[PDB]
């Protein structure tokens, strides 16, 4: 017998009851910074027939930078 | 946040220089605060005289100094320094009279001081002196002045003002109490200043405990009220 | 390692401080000086071209020494300074003392032999500034001269320092002309230059300077270059520019 | 908007000041007013605590040395 | 008991309202609306007593209590200094509740090399423990240190360790009630002149009056048995007043 | 460049003066300050905010003046300008003493920093961690002058230090026309200070100085009240 694979939380992968718990209308404002994130690691996930439509592989790195808080 | 330091010429790379910074730590190691407040018409110092003994000559643990007849200093730091700061201050009024003609307004008097202190900032020759100067003189056309002039060398004129190990907790009772405008007589500075040591000490003041220092409009001389003075003022301030 | 001191020799003999010294000038600006007869010039570059920085000099990378000596220069600002000021002094103490101009060498013996100083007695950092040297005398006329911050200098008939220093001075090698260099060509040359070894082209007037200096009735009249000339140089350029592409 | 805020507490007022507060300055504000609003055993977040919470997370310098300014 | 530190009253009454409250009723915290505050930040001169009044917090709570010289963990090699407060953290996940007493701070709480990288390193992996990502979770931190004004602003916030409680050297009238607390125990028939002993010891510390208990049993021990005189506290003063310079 | 920051006479493998750059680092964490160049003449201004009302504001002034038509200000550690006051006020006297005419500002702020230059040349002695904004009225055309520490003396014709002083270079090339008049110029500059001062602007905030025909006056608190009404 082959055995699934056991690789559930080895480098803190977030589990069913981590969630942030944290919405996206509780955070205020960001607009732009919200659409720019969810334009690279959110879209292309679901809606990946809309990137490839184009020909572009969607972008796969965000730097989110500025001052603290 | 050591830091370059140990070298007091040799500018950290956020641009402080942290050797300046430990003076104003070395300020408060003498474990007294002295407190200045400007009234309307006389400028007042209280300072601590803490005898931790019955040996010393109560006579000469004073920490009110007189560089002139018309102007007064109270020490807070290193006894040394501040003493060396005293006999420096004399020199620069003593010049200030005899080259230009008449007394030296008290705020060039540590406008002087600073400067002395700003070029031993620079020059690694001399160790900054670890004290500041709090200065009161009534001078003729703005009345009385309250001066605090650090080793860092920045002079400033204040409303009121007090250095020492209390010296946050007293700024922020000052900060409360000239705000609320009122009549700032003699009797109400002197009582200002004795509320502030008292409040930042939570001491009942025996009338040892403390050296006041006095510059009135009325009578422009530096004055060190006795014990039987301050402890009437005391009793006033408690009724 | 052995560059704590300007005065500390590494077990190789290399002054390290010195050649730190040195190799800083990449951070200086395009100053060049180009072949010609009957003259010559110099032709310097302004990073700083924001718009709000007034002009007030118009001579801010070039400089005057003598009635017939002109200087650019290429370190850092302080050091130019006082450099300049250095040789407008000693021009001027041999102009006293002699009753004649400086004959442009020894003026530039002279600020060598100050930097030099410098590289020698401990507690002074070395003179981070190369600076070229235009003028003349009746003993070799028209000479160009490179000050070196080690105090080393030398004759030069077409030289650059500061950033792409390099490329400068292959490209003035490429077209390097000798005997045939009158002003007209050494001035298209000068500007030919500054359009590859400056990253921004165009070549626009307002950042680019040259100076030249001439033998009208003996008098050596020194010349900056207002804005209207340098555009119609830039644009004598421009037009050659447009011929050359008429090879495909 | 889940803080129990009073109807005189306008937050406009404290959004109009010039200083550069960051969003958790903001959230700092409003916690620590929380806070002083519990203190008093009070279950209302009044206008006074808000401005004696807006004095203690903008006052940033405090220690300073008055000689870099 | 939070009795047993005596002359902190202000002091304590400020730290059970950061601690105990989010601890032991936090429907207070959640009907008003605000997530609950955690970490007091306990200033003064070495000795004066946080670290007692961090383990009678811990007593009246009755939680779990972690007690760790910060001092300490930082070490030589790269790493192990942020590693440590991340086992501390993580342990504290599985006990619940947990009062994370940190010492000095200084050290790990306020620059061109590895070494004062490090340090940067383990700051931010501490920071990130206390506020941030995972689980916001319950546990409260008592962290404690000797210089202030060393410590990073960052590292005061309201979630991140805020309400900086001073505790300065023993108060004048806190004096009697730390030699009634650690005195009465030691059995004394002779009247006391406390007054007399507090004048004579100025600028002592909270253990130095334990220390003078102690030893004034010591002379006791070296005697009779019984103490009766209030010699022995003026020389119990003075050698806890010279030979612990 | 790591270890060698420390001294100032040590060039770095880079040949980068790193003390003269943490100097500036310095200036860069002062109060802001702004002067900008007018057709009409030169403005200055900077926020002498103090830590506390206790504080005298009269007391101390960062507006000041060298000769009777040029002013400074400055961004940076307050004890060295002072004694950069004194040295600038004394440079310009000895050349009143010898030429008989008053100092032109191009020449007094190249001296100026020559003695700026003097301090980062030896070891021991500290830059001067000020830059100094510096007008001037002669021969019929306004003059600002920066001066750092290093002793690059250049020629705004608008310009910003201390803290946020990007932003407040930002502000300007926007509402900054070569073609203005002194009156505005006040404005601007009010309005300069407002994207980075922290607070209400009262009018023992803000000190302006305008360098104008008839010569550089530090601004008495009721104009600039007067002022700040208005574009309040
Ligand atoms: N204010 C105080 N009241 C009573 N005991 C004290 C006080 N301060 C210190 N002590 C005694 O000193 C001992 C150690 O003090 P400690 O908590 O280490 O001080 P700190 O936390 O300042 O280092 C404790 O066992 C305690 O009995």
């Amino acid at each position: 017998d082959v055995l699934p694979p056991e690789a559930d939380s080895s480098i803190m992968m977030l589990t069913s009851d981590q969630k942030p718990d944290v919405m996206y209308a509780d955070i205020g404002g960001m607009d732009i910074q919200k659409q720019e994130v969810r334009e690279a690691v959110e879209l292309p996930l679901t809606h990946f027939e809309l990137y490839k439509q184009i020909g572009i592989d969607p972008p796969r790195g965000v730097l989110m930078y500025g001052p603290p808080g | 946040s050591a830091g370059f330091d140990r070298h007091i010429t040799i500018f950290s790379p956020e641009g402080r220089l942290y050797q300046v910074e430990y003076a104003f730590k070395a300020i408060n190691q003498g474990g007294l605060t002295s407190v200045a407040v400007r009234g309307k018409d006389c400028a007042v110092i209280v300072t601590q005289k803490k005898v931790p003994d019955k040996l010393l000559d109560s006579s000469t643990v004073t920490h009110l100094f007189k560089i002139t007849e018309n102007i007064g200093c109270v020490m807070t730091g290193m006894t040394a320094d501040s003493r060396s700061q005293v006999q420096r201050a004399r020199y620069e009024a003593a010049n200030w009279k005899y080259k230009y003609g008449y007394e030296i307004p008290v705020d060039m008097l540590c406008k002087r001081i600073a400067d002395i202190s700003q070029v031993y900032t620079q020059n690694a020759e001399m160790r900054p002196l670890g004290c500041c100067m709090i200065l009161i003189g009534i001078d003729e056309e703005q009345g009385p002045q309250v001066y605090k002039c650090d080793p860092a060398g920045y002079y400033c004129g204040f409303k009121a003002t007090a250095a020492g190990v209390k010296q946050t907790e007293s700024t922020s009772f000052l900060e409360k109490k000239v705000k609320k405008k009122f009549d700032w007589t003699f009797e109400q500075t002197v009582e200002t200043a004795i509320t502030c040591l008292s409040t930042v000490l939570s001491i009942d003041f025996k009338p040892s405990e403390i050296e006041v220092g006095v510059v009135t409009v009325e009578n422009p001389k530096f004055r060190i009220l006795t014990e039987a003075e301050i402890d009437a003022h005391l009793v006033a301030l408690a009724e | 390692r052995y560059d704590s001191r300007t005065t500390i020799f590494s077990p190789e003999g290399r002054l390290y401080q010195v050649e730190y010294a040195m190799e800083a000038i990449g951070h200086a600006g395009t100053c060049l000086g180009i072949l010609a007869n009957d003259g010559v010039l110099l032709a310097a570059e302004r990073r700083n071209i924001h718009k709000l920085l007034d002009e007030v000099f118009f001579s801010e990378k070039i400089y005057k020494l003598n009635e017939d000596m002109a200087c650019s220069v290429a370190g850092i600002t302080s050091d130019a300074n006082v450099l300049t000021n250095e040789l407008r002094l000693i021009a001027q103490r041999y102009l006293l003392q002699y009753q004649e101009p400086i004959p442009c060498e020894q003026l530039v013996t002279a600020l060598c032999d100050i930097k030099q100083a410098y590289t020698q007695f401990g507690g002074k950092r070395p003179f981070g500034v190369s600076l070229l040297y235009i003028g003349w005398d009746k003993h070799y006329g028209f000479q160009l001269y490179q000050s070196d911050p080690s105090g080393n200098y030398g004759g030069w008939k077409a030289t650059c320092i500061g950033n792409n220093s390099a490329a400068a001075v292959s490209m003035l090698k490429q077209d390097y002309k000798e005997g045939e260099m009158t002003l007209k060509s050494a001035l298209a040359l000068a500007i030919k230059v500054l359009n590859k070894t400056m990253d921004v082209s165009k070549l626009s007037a307002e950042k680019v300077e040259i100076a030249t200096l001439t033998r009208e009735n003996g008098k050596t009249v020194i010349r900056v270059l207002k804005q209207k000339e340098v555009e119609q140089l830039i644009k004598k350029h421009e037009e050659e520019e447009a011929k050359a592409e008429r090879e495909k | 908007s889940k803080m129990n805020l009073s109807e005189e507490v306008d937050l406009e007022d404290y959004v109009a000041r010039p200083d550069k507060i960051s969003g958790a300055d903001i959230n700092s504000i409003c916690q620590e007013s929380g806070m002083l609003a519990v203190r008093e055993n009070r279950y209302i977040v009044l206008a006074k605590d808000f401005e004696k919470a807006y004095k203690t997370v903008i006052k940033k310098d405090e220690q300073e040395h008055e000689f870099y300014k | 008991s939070y009795s047993e530190i005596g002359g902190l009253s202000e002091q304590i009454r400020e730290l059970r309202e950061v601690i105990e409250l989010p601890l032991t009723n936090p429907e207070l915290f959640q009907r008003v609306g605000i997530i609950p505050p955690k970490g007091c930040l306990l200033y003064g001169p070495p000795g004066t007593g946080k670290t007692l009044l961090a383990r009678a917090v811990a007593s009246q709570l009755d939680c779990n209590f972690l007690k760790v010289v910060s001092s300490s963990i930082v070490d030589k090699y790269i790493g192990e200094s942020a590693r440590l407060i991340r086992e501390m953290f993580n342990y504290a996940r599985d006990h619940q509740p947990c009062i994370i007493f940190m010492d000095e701070i200084d050290a790990i709480g306020g620059e061109g090399t590895s070494a004062d990288r490090e340090i940067q390193r383990t700051l931010m992996e501490l920071l990130n423990q206390m506020d941030g990502f995972d689980t916001l979770h319950r546990v409260k931190m008592i962290m404690a240190t000797n210089r202030p004004d060393t410590l990073d602003p960052a590292l005061l916030r309201p979630g991140r360790l805020d309400r900086k409680i001073h505790i300065d050297l023993p108060n004048e009238q806190a004096r009697l009630d730390i030699l009634k607390i650690h005195a009465g125990p030691i059995t004394k028939h002779g009247e006391i002149d406390y007054e007399a002993i507090v004048k004579l010891s100025d600028g002592f510390n909270g253990a130095d009056l334990r220390n003078v208990c102690t030893e004034a049993g010591m002379f006791a021990i070296r005697a009779d048995h019984d103490f009766v005189v209030q010699e022995d506290f003026m020389k119990a003063v003075r050698k806890v007043a010279d030979s612990k310079k | 460049e790591r270890g060698y920051s420390f001294s100032l006479t040590t060039f770095s493998p880079s040949g980068k003066l790193v003390q003269i750059e943490y100097a500036l680092a310095a200036v860069a964490g002062g109060a802001p300050s702004v002067g900008i160049k007018a057709a009409n003449g030169v403005v200055l201004a900077t926020e002498k905010k103090q830590k506390s009302i206790l504080y005298d504001e009269r007391s101390v002034h960062k507006v000041e003046p060298i000769t009777k038509h040029i002013g400074l200000v400055y961004s940076g550690m307050g004890p060295d300008y002072r004694v950069l006051v004194h040295r600038a006020r004394k440079l310009a006297q000895q050349y009143y003493l010898v030429y008989q005419e008053p100092i032109p500002t191009a020449q007094l702020v190249q001296r100026v920093a020559s003695v700026m230059q003097e301090y980062t040349q030896s070891g021991g002695v500290r830059p001067f961690g000020v830059s100094l904004l510096i007008c001037g009225w002669n021969e019929g055309r306004p003059y600002l002058f920066q001066s750092d520490p290093s002793g690059a003396y250049f020629a705004w014709k608008a310009t910003a230090m201390g803290k946020n002083y990007v932003n407040g270079k930002t502000f300007l090339e926007k509402r900054y026309n070569e073609d203005l008049e002194l009156e505005d110029a006040i404005h601007t500059a009010i309005l300069t200070l407002k994207e980075s001062f922290e607070g209400q602007m009262t009018e023992d905030n803000i000190e302006v100085g305008i360098c104008n025909e008839a010569g550089f006056r530090r601004l008495t608190p009721t104009e600039v009240k007067d002022y700040l009404a208005a574009i309040a």
